[PDB]
């Protein structure tokens, strides 16, 4: 919301200067975005007024005859230019905003154009442009420079939050600094109305819509310009000036945050009716834009005899029609209360958003009507010197507020602060709260302008903003915590340690966006996403990732292309979405591998990924295997499933070769795992001084057959005293079944108590060796 | 190919059960505003026993078994970066950080100092000649036992419990007036555990700070505060937590013990 | 003494919006631009494990997550909610459609603004200080009355920083906690109680402290990028 200086100071004449009001501002909870000086007017514009304008035959121009102090010739070009206006005349000589040339005296079609009158755009104190500036035709002594009655302006450019309707007017924050100690000033509206009856009525078929409606009646008016301070606070508040009339309808509108429209009778028939359209109604609105309605839209009609059409769009725009211009001399002035949600959907329903609009829907005074139609008229009265009826047409009489329950005490105790009684009372009532009661819990009842206030809690943000939030001290609290907030932690911390530990072990930690390409579960060999975006980023970001690898891999791909890296080692956790949200880490590697980089060979490959894996779970104390597993994603002989401390979780394996080039993508190496990951509590357990019983030892199986049952097996037999079991060698083996293997197995055995008797050594060994092959 | 095969043989690290047991005090000291910082592990007589009440020919002096040490040419750091002088010893507790630390700071404050100490003993499956404290140590103004008794008994719920408790018996330390000695509640096991000392620091140790302070060129600070400190074996509770039965079992380099609390975080 | 918990990315409208007093047709739910979701067979989790309902979305903020708690425990306590959200937005240098808030919440009887006052003083003095500031200015928000907002002061690059909202716990949300733990069996907890709460960016902040300019950049997963930060501790 624009903000011009002068013009709020009308209200808080005692303001020290912008930048102090943009501190004020701020601590009564509006920023300012921007600030900006506006109305620079070099000495060469003046104020003219055109005595006579006569068109140059053959072409669509007219020499225009001021009165600048001695006369003087210009030639135009505007629609709007016409005798009987004040214009801005720059002089030869003058330097303008837009125009890096200078202004002169050019010929221009057998006629010398002295300077030339402006439009907003050229004097730059608006964007119009296309027409001249209009001004009443005495405004000024002709020659006197307009810098002298338009000075330039400073505007802060707020920002109002939607708890802050009022704000949407002037005089609603002038109400709010006048809360902090500064003297406010509201418009008198003054007003000579006469007895007479109003010459139409008003008929309200739909009140859910309009809960609350006025009429005003003037007549015997004088449209013209508006003048020129109300033109200076209009085209500074962002708007355009028109005329006197509809100009005061807007002035007023930014005044209080209540829209009004002006609506000439010529064009009303019998009456006003307030409903919703028929469906197809057809309504040309004023920006000239035609447009047909939806019977949801709540619209301001009229009707002759038998005939009802639509006059404007309710709350949001008027017709182009019912307008007022030049040859009005009567009007119904709108000026209402109409349900915000109708609004809403009928607004954003057809491509708008108005003052009005915005208005409306962030909500109006309920019982902001009546004192506004006094000021309007008022206005009218003085500047189009209407004739008012003393009379209004109502529909709907709103309720007013009610009390709210407030305890000073309470306030501190909240804020942790210590202010007396007296000064928050003093407070409420400054921001025109009634407050009855002897205490200690007082009845507020707020003004209806406030429709933020309506809890106790609504009442102390009030002093806190007042007292202003730097004033409350700082504390600390100390409490000890309720017993079902104990372990909370432990989740959390133990996905980060986790995290941690990958980092260490050398993992590069990476993040993916949670979206996928719905087309990608076909592109990687896996089921649909279950779930869906109706407002998707992109076609390729419209579904919810169900795995976290494809993404890894894409990763993989783009670096390449970016940068060559030779090898890549990472991961990632991350949220996926199936049934249930579930949180998923997955790994990937590529490249030639680890090893000395000059020296020839490289150890890489599968096994490299999988001797990291087994040394994680080595260090989080989690026992970890694998077992091949077809995966529609994994090439297959590569493939495996994942067996953490004996469960099954996720898989590991190579990318199926068919997708690794499906992408201009060589070898990679995977792996997804479900978290949490599950845990073993320790059992510690001493470890016995009496040397172990060493062993030699190799097995012959199938070449089919899988490491796992092997181990499985020989560890299954070899007794309770078994120490360690591993593999130091094995080889097919010329010397053996061509179908089968070797398996070099190193074996210690020990007793806690006492040293282990060799006859029970070569003895258990048998144990195995038996059901070994026994199998 | 066979996936169930090992793969490459990579180095699996491990942490020493002092440096968890370590962590764990400190993680949860730190969630109450206790900040850790360090000490020496050799100290002056001055600050191991002078600087606390410590007297030198009276029974005090004669609760820790001290090692006392000879050599030249070693610089020993006071809390400004000064020499310092007095006989030279081994830390017989971490209390002498408590001195450090005010000397070289303002209150109002919360730390915590965790350290290996030293204590002539003969060394058997509950004693040690080598082991860690844990001192704690809270001073500003208003700080009173009620506060002391609030930490500790933090620090049980946060062990065990909530189920769990503390037990504040009196006991006499020469820098803590009024002196006491806490155990705590263990749910599982059903004992009570003496867990270590505390109290509410001695006048005469404030007293020592600022004087040295003074010497030093600065101006008093514990004037008008107030303060309670403790300290407990390390050790003793992590061999109740991790269920360790050999308290030597620690500076015994054996790995089969060592990895044996490989994941244990 | 605040502790961390996590919420859930795929929330329903009820967590997001219901709860904290976000209406359905008023300006206020117009302040999130939301990713609304489909499909079926996708069981979301209430805070007790039972299955909720509501239009399904992306979590907007990390918010809701002060609902779940406190439907489920008890004050006093203080905890903290790290959490990636998501906004319908276009992408830009400073702005992201996918990123991560970092929540607050501590309810007791007896807390007070003093209090937010100070965590939040404490916060910046742990981010820079003990030249640093804080600046706290009124705001609106439908979950907190005093609402707020906090900048902090940055005392080398020497400008004040908007770093995130905050306030006094909304008396309706304390309400529908209450009634939505009734509704599940549950005894009320929140009638005469306090809290305040506060939001912050992360990648606002990430970017200022490691000095990084562009917030794309983040979830743009190029490695020379990433390894910039390798010994950052
Ligand atoms: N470190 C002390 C324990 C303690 C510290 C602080 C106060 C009281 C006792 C000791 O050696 O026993
Ligand atoms: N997460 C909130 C920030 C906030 C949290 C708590 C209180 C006030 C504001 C937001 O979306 O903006
Ligand atoms: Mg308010």
């Amino acid at each position: 919301m624009r903000v011009p200086f002068s013009w709020l100071k009308a209200y808080v004449p005692e303001l020290e200067s912008p930048e102090v009001l943009e501190e004020r501002l701020a601590g009564l909870g509006f920023e300012t975005d921007r600030i900006e000086r506006v109305f620079p007017i070099p000495r060469g514009v003046v104020f003219a007024r055109v005595l006579e304008a006569h068109p140059i035959p053959g072409t669509r121009l007219k020499r225009l005859v001021l009165d600048a102090g001695r006369t003087v010739e210009v030639v135009s070009g505007a629609e709007n230019a016409r005798k009987g206006i004040g214009v801005a005349l720059a002089l030869p000589g003058t330097e303008l905003p837009g125009l890096g040339q200078k202004v002169g005296e050019r010929v221009i079609q057998g006629v010398r154009s002295f300077g030339m009158a402006l439009s907003p755009r050229e004097l730059g104190v608006g964007e119009y442009g296309g027409g001249l500036l209009e001004f009443p035709e005495d405004a000024l002594p002709p020659g006197t420079p307009l810098s002298e009655a338009w000075p330039e302006e400073v505007v802060l450019d707020l920002e109002v939050t939607p708890n802050r309707p009022d704000a949407l007017g002037l005089l609603g924050l002038a109400r709010d600094l006048h809360a902090l100690g500064y003297a406010l000033v509201e418009p008198e509206a003054a007003l000579k109305a006469e007895a007479l009856p109003l010459p139409f009525a008003l008929k309200v078929e739909d009140p859910e819509g309009a809960p609350h409606f006025t009429l005003g009646y003037a007549f015997g008016l004088r449209v013209a310009p508006s003048p020129l301070w109300m033109q200076r606070a209009l085209f500074a508040a962002g708007m355009r000036p028109i005329n006197n009339v509809v100009d005061v309808t807007n002035y007023v509108m930014l005044e209080r945050a209540q829209p009004m429209h002006a609506f000439d009778l010529r064009f009303v028939g019998e009456g006003i009716a307030v409903r919703r359209a028929r469906e197809g109604e057809r309504l040309k609105t004023l920006d000239g834009v035609e447009r047909t309605l939806h019977p949801e839209d709540l619209v301001i009609a009229g009707w002759r005899g038998e005939e009802s059409f639509p006059l404007g769009l309710a709350g949001v725009m008027g017709g182009a029609e019912s307008e007022v211009r030049e040859d009005t001399e009567a009007i119904a002035l709108e000026v209402a209360c109409f349900d915000p949600v109708s609004i809403r959907k009928t607004a954003r329903r057809h491509g708008l958003r108005t003052e009005a609009s915005h208005r409306f829907e962030r909500g109006v005074d309920p019982l902001g009507q009546v004192p506004a139609q006094r000021r309007a008229l008022s206005l009218l009265q003085a500047l189009a010197g209407a004739r008012v009826a003393e009379a209004l047409l109502e529909a709907g009489s709103p309720k007013p507020p009610e009390a709210i329950p407030f305890r000073p005490e309470y306030a501190n105790r909240l804020l942790g602060t210590s202010y007396p009684e007296a000064e928050q009372i003093a407070i409420l009532k400054r921001l025109g709260c009634r407050v009855e009661g002897e205490g200690p819990t007082y009845r507020v009842t707020p003004p209806s302008h406030r429709l933020d206030l309506r809890l106790e809690e609504d009442l102390v943000e009030e002093v806190a903003r007042i007292q202003g939030y730097e004033t409350i001290p700082l504390a600390l609290p100390a409490f000890f915590p309720a017993p079902d907030n104990r372990g909370v932690e432990a989740p959390y911390r133990k996905e980060q340690r986790l995290r941690e530990v990958l980092s260490g072990l050398g993992f590069q930690e990476v993040y993916t966006y949670s979206f996928m390409d719905p087309e990608d579960a076909r592109r990687f060999r896996l089921d649909p996403p279950r779930l869906l975006l109706l407002n998707p980023l992109a076609p390729e970001k419209a579904a919810l990732r169900t795995h976290l690898f494809p993404g890894l891999v894409r990763v993989l791909k783009e670096n390449l292309d970016l940068d060559r890296p030779e090898r890549a080692l990472l991961f990632e956790v991350g949220r996926v979405f199936r049934e249930r949200e579930e949180t998923h880490l997955a790994g990937l590697l590529f490249g030639e591998g680890v090893g000395l980089p000059w020296a020839k060979e490289r150890l890489s490959g599968y096994f490299l990924l999988k001797g990291y894996l087994e040394a994680l779970f080595a260090r989080l104390g989690l026992a970890f295997r694998v077992e091949a597993q077809a995966f529609p994603f994994l090439h297959p002989g590569v493939s495996g499933r994942v067996l953490v401390e004996g469960e099954e979780v996720g898989f590991l394996g190579a990318l199926h070769p068919e997708i690794a080039q499906e992408l201009e993508l060589p070898p990679v190496h995977l792996f997804e795992l479900r978290l949490p990951l599950p845990d073993k509590p320790l059992a510690f357990q001493d470890p016995s001084r009496h040397p172990a019983a060493f062993r030699d030892l190799a097995v012959v199986v199938p070449a089919p057959t899988p490491y796992g049952e092997v181990e499985a097996l020989v560890r299954e037999a070899a007794g309770p005293y078994l120490e360690s079991l591993a593999l130091f060698d094995l080889y097919q083996g010329p010397p053996l079944p061509e179908g089968h293997k070797s398996l070099a197995f190193h074996l210690r055995f020990r007793h806690p108590k006492r040293t282990l008797r060799d006859e029970e050594v070569e003895e258990a060994v048998s144990r195995v060796a038996e059901a070994l092959r026994a199998r | 190919v066979d996936v169930s095969l090992p793969g490459a043989s990579l180095f699996s690290g491990g942490l020493h059960p002092i440096t968890l047991m370590e962590r764990e005090l400190v993680e949860i000291f730190r969630a109450l505003g206790y900040q850790a910082v360090e000490g020496p592990e050799v100290e002056s007589e001055f600050f191991n026993f002078d600087a606390l009440n410590i007297p030198e020919h009276h029974p005090a002096r004669d609760m820790w078994d001290t090692f006392w040490l000879t050599g030249e040419g070693f610089r020993l750091e006071g809390p400004l970066g000064e020499e310092v002088e007095g006989r030279l010893l081994l830390r017989t507790h971490t209390s002498p950080m408590q001195v450090r630390y005010m000397v070289a700071h303002t209150p109002p404050f919360r730390i915590v100092v965790p350290g290996r100490v030293f204590r002539f003993e003969q060394t058997d499956a509950t004693h040690e000649a080598v082991f860690h404290q844990l001192e704690g140590l809270v001073v500003g103004e208003g700080i009173a036992m009620a506060h002391l008794k609030g930490a500790i008994y933090e620090l049980a719920q946060a062990l065990f419990g909530p189920d769990s408790k503390v037990r504040f018996q009196p006991v006499y330390f020469p820098f803590v007036e009024p002196g006491a000695q806490f155990a705590v509640w263990w749910p599982e096991g059903g004992k009570w555990l003496e867990l270590g000392g505390a109290g509410m620091v001695h006048p005469k140790v404030f007293q020592a700070v600022d004087a040295y302070r003074e010497r030093l060129g600065l101006p008093p600070a514990y004037r008008g505060v107030t303060g309670f400190a403790f300290g407990l074996g390390v050790e003793r509770l992590a061999m109740l937590r991790y269920g360790i039965p050999d308290i030597r079992y620690f500076f015994g380099g054996r790995l089969k013990f060592l990895e044996q609390f490989k994941g244990v975080l």
